[PDB]
């Protein structure tokens, strides 16, 4: 009984690791909609600059 | 005068190279065309490296 209790909590325990990760994973804010253009130039927009 | 001269010779330097640079006659209006046309080198110049880098990141 034992053996099977610690079965069933260690797949709950790995898919709730997953799904942290994955939380964590889309609330990055470079994914999050159109964040209206920002209104400095990025150091990265090469062309902008030029 | 004497620091629109400078900006000449180191111009005429830098476009002949390893060239030693011909006499030419130093009068007021010939100072003052080459002058011209320096400024106006060096502004291109700048635009073209620009637009060459550009293109090549495009």
């Amino acid at each position: 009984v034992y053996r099977e209790l610690g079965s069933i909590v260690q797949e709950l325990k790995e898919s709730g690791d997953k799904l942290e990760e994955r939380l964590t994973m889309l609330s990055d804010v470079n994914l999050l909609s159109a964040s209206k253009p920002r209104s400095n130039i990025d150091s990265k927009d090469l062309t902008s600059h030029r | 005068m004497d620091e629109k001269s400078t900006k000449i010779i180191m111009w005429l330097k830098k476009m002949f190279g390893d060239k030693p640079l011909p006499p030419y006659e130093v009068n007021t209006r010939t100072m003052e065309i080459l002058y011209q046309l320096a400024e106006w080198n060096e502004a291109r110049d700048k635009d073209l490296s620009l637009v060459t880098e550009d293109l090549k990141l495009k």
